[PDB]
């Protein structure tokens, strides 16, 4: 993989895009929303134009279990490619706060897709941290 | 072909390892390769000072070669030639072993729909250079050496058995000369 | 059977690259899944097919429900070998698989291959059992990995989760020895293999 | 013909011939999808040209300041530009070439020397 | 006419 | 009269292996495919009549 990852530099829509969707699909509990995120790679800058949730599960009894679907992956890839040609799947979105270790095994997956490094973007959901809203 | 081979061991070796010689016959017949695969190790982890693993290795590792994981079978040659003090077979045996596993993935790698080949090649470049080293050919041996560094460093991925057999020889190499410093540095690659 | 959703496992293991059955184990299973996808398609074009893994400590879907054999064919070559099979895991990561179903009327079975003896204790699964049986899941077991050496513990859950029910769990027996795994399966119930009450 | 091991080998003259097929199947299909890949990414680099969209070139008539530069449009009206980040000041000369944005306006990078037909004509000649 | 049509407006601008 | 017959019963599994791949195959052609008849129908759009004509004065390259 490319290592040049320096920066990663996130639009303001990203963000109100990942509130929007944590919302709509009425993950609560900590129930873990998981997305996409699109944009530009293997740059020293990675430009991080969009997200758009990913159906998604995750059991509080054990953390092993979760879905995650795989199809839903492949159909946005071409009708992301048509809208903007520029993007590139680049990884996934994560709820946070909480930085595990089932993010491990979710980047296996990711990594799959991708040609870089699976980008990992902890966006803050609640906002505690008002300051660092983001950790990459 | 292999029941005469067995009684000549079976014969000439120790009450305690007369076990060993029974179960590699009886998980063959019922064909758990799996337990094969354990049955094999024991023998070369205490048995390998007697010359019993002499007549024993090039006809059962080659013949059982695809049953196996191919590192089991590298693994298992590695103990083989640390007791062998004869470096015409040493060199030797490597070469075969090298040329089979090239054969083998023209089928395997569409045959299985996915196999790997790439563990014992390296796991083999490790072995050369060490034998040169026993062999007193100092110069040979660090220059294999450099070149295995470039390969191994473009995969991306390798299992750390690999890696650890690389530095065990690379150490192997600044001790003989007795750079105490570099022994040292390059001796702490190994342990980590 | 007719309106049904069908999360095949499929486990490779050390014990699927044996000569267990000729040429070996892992290739007379290619034959296998082909073979229950194209009667349950046939028996219903409705019916969507999906593959999850039991190898590794994580479980991977290769393939989401389709009717199509392609996606399924594709990730049945890959294999790891060096996985270890997890049931304990494979079953629930199958359950949320099974709840996602374009008819929400489609029955809901789980058909495992089983290659190894368990490393998931016999506690474990008590828990487990009752949880599939409280969401009206049935369980099919072709076994053939316990039996090799090892108490076939996996009957005694099979047989607790039997009550009236949408569909009823079954513990099929394939001996392990060389017979040819997919010639058992086509002479086996498969038409009469329903969702019996 | 008596033996009847015969006749198993005479029906696999026939099965002989059938692997024959599919190698030949097998071997075309690996060449099918190679000839698909690349047409596939030839009508994708269009799809990628279609966001770039199109420019317009002046040329640097007077450097004022490292900030904001005079540019004499080739079209027409002269404009007042601003200066991108990764673009050096010092590329940047009198009589240099550039792009632009025809959006904002702004100097995306240095272009070469775009020559008049005339003394490209005289350039082009190896003889 | 080409086998179509290329026109010729009258502030010179061309199109098929 | 043991060794010819042997190699019938290979050859009775080698149709097994042959049927396993050629069917992945040919999935994956029809998969490819498709994906280029969209990419066509845009392009298809934009080369709809009338459109600019130009001239191109050089290639830099």
């Amino acid at each position: 993989m490319s290592l040049q990852h320096e920066k990663v530099t996130i639009a303001p829509l990203v963000l109100l895009s990942a509130l929007d969707h944590y919302e709509r699909t009425q993950t609560k509990e900590n129930k873990r929303c998981v997305g996409v995120i699109l944009g530009d790679a293997n740059s020293s800058t990675i430009r991080v134009t969009n997200s758009f949730a990913l159906p998604f599960e995750e059991d509080e009894k054990n953390s092993d279990v979760w879905f995650l679907d795989h199809n839903y992956i492949e159909n946005m890839n071409e009708m992301c490619k048509k809208i903007n040609a520029k993007e590139k799947l680049i990884g996934w979105y994560h709820s946070g706060p909480k930085l595990r270790a089932s993010d491990l095994k979710i980047n296996e997956l990711f990594k799959k897709y991708t040609q870089n490094n699976p980008l990992l973007l902890i966006v803050d959901v609640k906002q505690q941290g008002v300051g660092l809203p983001t950790d990459a | 072909e292999i029941d005469t081979i067995l009684s000549t061991l079976r014969m000439e070796a120790d009450p305690s390892l007369h076990p060993l010689f029974e179960q590699f016959e009886k998980f063959y017949e019922e064909k758990l390769w799996f337990q094969l695969s354990e049955s094999l190790t024991k023998f070369f982890d205490d048995a390998k000072s007697t010359p019993l693993r002499l007549r024993l290795y090039d006809n059962f590792v080659s013949k059982f070669y695809d049953k196996i994981n191919q590192l089991s079978v590298v693994k298992y040659l590695l103990a083989s030639l640390k007791d062998s003090k004869d470096f015409d077979e040493s060199l030797k045996y490597l070469d075969d072993l090298k040329a089979q596993f090239q054969e083998l993935d023209s089928k395997k790698q569409r045959n299985n729909g996915s196999k790997d080949h790439g563990d014992g090649i390296l796991l083999i470049d490790s072995e050369i250079a060490r034998t040169y080293l026993l062999k007193n050919d100092l110069v040979k041996a660090r220059d294999l050496l450099d070149d295995l560094e470039k390969t191994l460093d473009k995969k991306d991925s390798i299992p750390l058995r690999i890696t650890n057999s690389f530095y065990s020889t690379n150490s192997q190499y600044f001790k003989f000369k007795n750079d105490f410093n570099s022994f040292y540095y390059t001796s702490l690659l190994y342990l980590s | 059977m007719v309106l049904e959703a069908t999360v095949l496992v499929i486990d490779n293991s050390e014990y699927s690259r044996n000569g267990d059955f000729p040429r070996t184990r892992f290739e007379a299973q290619i034959d296998s899944v082909e073979f229950i996808f194209q009667a349950k398609r046939n028996s219903n074009p409705e019916n969507t097919v999906g593959l999850i893994s039991g190898a590794g400590a994580n479980p991977r879907v290769l393939s989401t429900f389709t009717a199509e054999f392609g996606k399924i064919l594709a990730g049945l070559h890959d294999t790891q070998i060096e996985g270890k099979l997890h049931m304990a895991t494979a079953l629930q990561i199958a359950q949320l698989t099974l709840k996602h179903r374009q008819n929400k009327v489609q029955h809901q079975r789980i058909v495992a291959f089983v290659c190894s003896p368990i490393s998931d204790s016999r506690d474990e699964l008590i828990r487990l059992a009752k949880t599939l049986k409280k969401n009206n899941v049935a369980v099919d077991i072709i076994n053939f990995g316990e039996i090799e050496q090892n108490t076939e513990l996996l009957d005694e859950f099979i047989a607790a989760v039997n009550n009236p029910q949408e569909e009823t769990s079954h513990l099929l027996t394939v001996t392990p020895g060389p017979r040819l795994l997919y010639e058992n399966i086509a002479s086996s119930p498969i038409i009469l293999e329903e969702g019996s009450s | 013909e008596q033996e009847a091991h015969n006749k198993a080998l005479n029906q696999f003259k026939r099965k002989l011939l059938e692997h024959r097929r599919y190698d030949d199947q097998l071997k075309q299909r690996r060449q099918n999808i190679r000839d698909l890949e690349k047409l596939y990414d030839k009508t994708e680099n269009d799809i990628k040209a279609l966001q770039s969209i199109g420019q317009l070139i002046g040329e640097v008539m007077k450097e004022l300041s490292e900030e904001k530069y005079i540019v004499k449009a080739s079209s027409g009206p002269r404009y007042i530009v601003g200066v991108r980040n990764s673009v050096d000041r010092s590329k940047l000369k009198k009589g240099v070439r550039v792009t632009l944005d025809i959006t904002t306006l702004t100097i995306m990078r240095i272009l070469p020397r775009e020559t008049d037909p005339l003394v490209y004509n005289m350039t082009s000649f190896e003889q | 006419i080409i086998k179509k049509y290329v026109i010729n407006l009258k502030q010179i601008a061309k199109f098929v | 009269t043991q060794e010819l017959q042997t190699r019938a019963k290979l050859l009775d599994n080698e149709i097994r292996i042959f049927r396993s791949e050629l069917q992945r195959l040919s999935h994956e052609n029809n998969v490819m495919l498709e994906k280029i008849k969209d990419n066509k129908e845009k392009i298809k759009n934009n080369r709809q009549l009338p459109y600019l004509v130009a001239n191109v004065v050089e290639v830099m390259d």
